[PDB]
């Protein structure tokens, strides 16, 4: 028996996420895993009262999907005239200088503090050695500020460039709140 | 300086009062007597004053 | 945290003045690559 | 039309600055400083651009400081007063919001305190009297600009830009002259340095001031003479400020370059001693100085302003930091305890005495320092080669 | 199912209303040949020792207490500007010191007297009780407005007893009221800001040397604001003691009560009527007299706060109200530091 | 209560009346207006009677009352209590 939950992101804003039990059987079994998304054939289920009878006030049955199938679910981008042309731009050397020179231009800063940006918002390589540990593939940059340094401004660049960037703040919140739950 | 305390604040005179009207209830009294008055300073004055010895 | 960026510090003409004209400059307004081309190329990379 | 004539009468003098700042707030007597510090909150710079991206400030924040009966207050009452889209709370009873909206539940929104006085100046007394909770909330007005607001119900954001007007008492009420500002206004450090900045003031008894000031109240309290009289009437003072407003004062002036200069000649002497007032000084307080000037570019109608208009703001900062003041490295370090010692003796004291002793304590306070003998004797010998080529 | 005579300025419309449908009472008034009294008394020397003594018959000694607050029925003079102003005439007066020193009986006679006061004790006190109850009515089931104690006691004299020992929500009221002279309330179903104008006599009870300032407990900021800050403290009287013991003492006998100070020159409803009478009557103003010595004793003084500025200058109007004068005297400015120099003298320890 | 409403009408008695620190002395001091405590904390605006009757025994400033030291100075009680 599997709790299945509806999706969060397809939530109607102002109301909970109701859910219904699921039962699975024979090979269905242990095709689902927590924390995904999963599409269902089941037919719908009632029996039998079942048990309130205390606290409804009436006659209701509970809901109970038994499960048939299981399946896993189910504005700017890079495009080839743009890509030919732009591979002959990072053949130059002092690219490198160029865009770190890009990288924060209203603040001024620093050639490293803004080295470090550029560095770890570009990426690394994950890389996970079979079949067992992947390291890490990220840089983490501690970015130790001063009052009246840029420190602030800096990172809020980030929000503006990068496909995903989060703004957490620190807490109280400005949300996202930073754990999940 | 050393000697004191002042200032013999009028907590001090009520307070002398209060204990000669206290001496005068043990003689059972309603007279409240010169001698219990005096006695009442007397033991006033014993309580401190040993700090000349 | 592998990268640690500490800031500072003692005052110098260079990096005081070099920082000045340049917030001076954008509050009285009112060589890098285009900001759209280089925020294609980080994504393109990465992909 | 017939009013724009005066309009154009106000712009054509040189005076009318000066005429400004001394009819400002009647009742107050004196100081000068807040006169300029009230009025450059009513006309701001120019708030805008510089995009991508984050948009600058822009606006403009005071805290007046000082021991009470200063009547630090009344130039708030008078602020309330004069004008239009103007807030007045007390807060410690804000108590919350106050400050921010409810929501009212619907959706329908509260005002509320704050955010109801909007491109204006909200004026607030005490800070030091709300504690934390709303002081928070503050700051998110101050630092974000906007008022974000969810409440068991429809979540919101609504702006609000603002300026902020506080009066706030000292830890005892009083200086606490050789403690540092920082120290002695005790609100937290983050909206600290937001506003820039504080124009302290504390009295301080001389007989000519002094009978200026029972003369000048008694004077208040007496019907006659009422006949004190500012240069400007107070209901002409807002068209023409009104009338300032409508300004977008821009300056590519190239003459920007010596700002910079400026802003580099104001950090250098105040980066020794760190006893000094600092702050640092600040970055922002370079952002500040734009701020300021376009404020005073408001002030005179004038537009790219001048290089005098600049260093009028500069000389303003700098009493506002004053009033918070109360191979040859190691000849730096010589001059520096030189400088220190005289400073706070000088401050203290009139500093003299046997200049032995100078290099007695100096040792006693260097020692800490020396990772090794040559250290000491280097330390030594130098303190001793500049007292012998001083003499 | 739920829980002496007034001023005109005050009353004004009442006056300049009530007249045209007519009426009777209101204003006290008085006989001819009274007046030819008071016009007279006034010219007695002793005057204003005289009146101290006369405050408080039971009480004994301490006459710059009585004299301070004989200064207070008279207090100030209002002044309306063109339009605001209203300083009124309000003087504020604390007091404080060893208990068992009379502080209480003074309030309890102050009330006695004063038409329109209103007496408090600390702790039976909060924000909401001293304005603005806004309570069900119950005989019709309604919502009404009740006047709390302030709005009450606007006019004339509110008492307040240990002071020190109100809430800390409470206080917060009494800076609003101090300097506004009126109180602002938001709150509720009704938005408005309504006058209290009303003198504060407040007892205090204390927690040689020590800061002094400290040893009142309060915020100092509070503390400096009131106008006559009074501190018992012994005169170095022998010599009187003997004297207010024969006083009290007595009452003790005769069992019936029989005059009081004896023998004592003593006024009893005649200075009702004074009082009222230059009340009413008179409307002092310092002219070019006062300011010299005025500000000269401020400085004396700072060589504290403006506010005890303010203070001299409307203390001392109350002094030349007394005595029948439209203006003040150079002189008279001199007790009237000296009031304030009287706690100083009692600073000493 | 305690002490102070638990004994009243009668003789209280303390010892060590030196290191009883701040918050009980203020308490002390004020029960010599005699009939009172006021407490104004939370759930109690209660101001109960307290008739009681004090004996305080303390130990001069340490060691022992140096004669060379006034008195007031080798005790350490503050002067608006003594009286």
């Amino acid at each position: 028996r599997v709790t299945l939950q509806e999706a969060p992101g397809t939530v109607p804003p102002g109301r909970l996420p109701r859910h219904r039990e699921v039962i699975l059987l024979a090979d269905l079994v242990d095709v689902s895993k927590p924390g995904e998304e999963v599409e269902v054939t089941g037919i719908y289920k009632n029996n039998y009262d079942g048990n309130l009878n205390a606290k409804n006030g009436f006659p209701v049955f509970a809901t109970i999907i038994e499960a048939n199938s299981i399946k896993r679910r189910e504005v700017f981008s890079w495009t080839e005239e743009e890509e030919r042309e732009f591979r002959k731009i990072s053949r130059d050397r002092g690219i490198i200088d160029k865009i770190i020179s890009s990288m924060a231009p209203s603040i001024y800063g620093h050639r490293d503090i803004k080295t470090a940006v550029a560095c770890s918002l570009f990426g690394g390589v994950p890389k996970n050695v079979n079949g067992k540990h992947s390291i890490r593939g990220d840089i983490n940059v501690l970015l130790l500020g001063d009052p009246g340094t840029a420190k602030s401004q800096i990172l809020k660049y980030v929000e503006k460039t990068a496909h995903r960037a989060v703004f957490a703040t620190g807490q109280g919140a400005s949300a996202v709140g930073l754990t999940a739950s | 300086s050393k000697f004191s305390f002042g200032q013999a604040t009028p907590r001090t005179l009520l307070g002398i009062i209060r204990l000669s009207q206290a001496l005068a209830k043990l003689r059972l009294a309603d007279m409240v007597d010169i001698d219990d008055v005096e006695e009442a300073l007397r033991l006033v004055r014993v309580s401190k004053e040993s700090l000349y010895q | 945290f592998d990268i640690l960026c500490v800031v500072r510090d003692l005052v110098d003409e260079e990096a005081d003045e070099r920082l000045a004209t340049f917030v001076v400059d954008s509050h009285v307004r009112s060589s890098p690559i285009p900001q759209e081309l280089l925020m294609k190329y980080i994504h393109y990379a990465r992909t | 039309s017939d009013e724009i004539n005066e309009l154009k009468e106000m712009v054509k003098d040189e005076h009318i600055y000066d005429k400004l700042v001394r009819s400002i707030a009647p009742a107050v007597f004196g100081h000068e400083a807040v006169k300029k510090g009230i009025l450059l909150q009513m006309l701001g710079g120019v708030h805008k651009s510089t995009v991508e991206g984050i948009k600058l400030r822009g606006d403009i924040n005071i805290c007046v400081v000082g021991d009470p009966s200063t009547s630090k207050s009344q130039f708030l009452k008078y602020v309330v007063g004069f004008a239009p889209r103007s807030v007045y709370t007390s807060g410690k009873a804000s108590s919350a919001a106050g400050l921010t909206a409810a929501v009212v539940r619907d959706y329908t929104i509260e005002a509320g305190a704050l955010m109801l006085a909007d491109n204006g100046i909200c004026c607030i007394d005490e800070f030091d009297k709300m504690d934390i909770s709303d002081q928070v909330a503050i700051h998110e007005a101050m630092e974000q600009q906007t008022i974000s607001i969810a409440k068991a119900g429809i979540h919101a954001t609504l702006n609000a830009r603002t300026s902020i007007l506080a009066a706030a008492n000292p830890v005892g009420g009083r200086y606490n002259r050789k403690l540092s500002l920082r120290g002695n206004l005790n609100m937290t450090a983050p909206i600290m340095s937001r506003f820039d900045l504080f124009f302290v003031i504390l009295d301080d008894c001389n007989e000519k001031i002094d009978t200026e000031l029972a003369s000048h109240i008694v004077d208040l309290h007496m019907k006659r003479d009422e006949a004190i009289e500012p240069p400007f009437s107070a209901e002409q003072l807002r068209r023409y400020i009104k009338y300032a407003r409508t300004f977008k004062p821009i300056l590519t002036k190239e003459a920007r370059s010596y700002l910079v200069e400026k802003y580099k000649e104001l950090r250098k002497d105040d980066a020794q001693g760190f006893s000094r007032s600092s702050y640092r000084i600040t970055v922002r307080q370079l952002e500040s100085m734009i701020r300021l000037s376009e404020a005073i570019a408001r002030a005179n109608c004038v537009d790219e302003i001048t290089p005098s208009f600049i260093a009028e703001a500069y000389d303003l900062l700098r009493q506002s930091i004053i009033r918070v003041d109360v191979t040859y490295d190691k000849y730096v370090s010589m001059m520096n305890m030189i400088v220190r010692k005289i400073a706070e003796v000088d401050r203290e004291g009139a500093e003299e005495l046997t200049a032995v002793d100078i290099v007695d304590w100096y040792l006693l306070q260097k020692e800490n320092d020396l990772g090794s003998l040559a250290e000491y004797w280097e330390e030594r010998r130098l303190a001793f080669k500049v007292i012998k080529r001083l003499v | 199912k739920v829980s002496d005579v007034d001023t005109s300025t005050i009353e004004q419309e009442l006056m300049q209303n009530k007249v045209d449908h007519n009426e009777v009472e209101e204003v006290r008034q008085i006989t001819d040949q009274d007046l030819a009294k008071i016009r007279e008394v006034a010219a007695r020397e002793d005057l204003y020792s005289l009146l101290a003594r006369s405050i408080a018959p039971s009480i004994y000694e301490l006459e710059d207490v009585k004299k301070g607050i004989l200064l207070q029925l008279f207090g100030g003079t209002n002044k309306t500007f063109t339009k605001g102003g209203r300083y009124r005439g309000d003087i504020n007066i604390l007091l404080c010191g060893d208990p068992s020193t009379s502080k209480s009986q003074i309030l309890q006679y102050v009330h006695k007297i004063t038409p329109r006061g209103v007496y408090t004790s600390g702790k039976g006190s909060s924000a909401v009780g001293l304005t603005a109850y806004i309570t069900r009515d119950v005989d019709t089931k309604q919502l009404v407005l009740e006047s709390g104690a302030l709005v009450l006691s606007d006019g004339g004299v509110c008492c307040i007893d240990e002071f020190d020992k109100m809430s800390d929500s409470t206080r917060s009221v009494l800076h609003e009221v101090m300097e506004q002279q009126t109180i602002s309330i938001a709150k509720a179903g009704i938005i408005t800001t309504l006058n209290a104008r009303s003198s504060i006599l407040a007892s205090a009870n204390p927690i040689p040397n020590l800061p002094v300032t400290e040893n009142i407990d309060l915020p100092p900021p509070l503390l400096s604001r009131f106008d006559l800050v009074y501190l018992v403290l012994d005169k170095v009287d022998e010599k009187n003691d003997r004297e207010l013991a024969k006083h009290l003492t007595n009452l003790y006998l005769e069992d019936k009560p029989e005059h009081i100070s004896q023998d004592d020159v003593l006024p009893v409803e005649f200075l009702t009527m004074y009082i009222s009478y230059a009340k009413e009557h008179i409307h002092p103003i310092i002219t070019e007299a006062a300011k010299t010595e005025l500000v000269r004793a401020y400085v004396g003084m700072r060589k504290a706060t403006t506010r005890q500025l303010e203070s001299m200058i409307r203390l001392a109007e109350a002094h030349a109200k007394m005595k029948l004068k439209n203006v003040v005297e150079l002189e008279d400015v001199q007790e009237a530091v000296r009031l304030i120099r009287s706690a100083i003298k009692d600073y000493a320890t | 209560g305690g002490a102070l409403v638990l004994a009243d009408n009668g003789i209280c008695c303390i010892d060590e009346f030196d290191k009883m620190d701040e918050s009980d002395r203020t308490a002390i001091h004020e029960v010599m207006e005699q009939q009172t405590i006021s407490i104004s904390k939370a759930g109690i605006n209660t101001t109960l009677n307290a008739r009681t009757s004090i004996l305080a025994a303390a130990n001069p400033l340490y060691g022992r009352y140096n004669p060379r030291l006034s008195p007031l100075d080798n005790i350490n009680l503050p002067a608006a209590l003594l009286s």
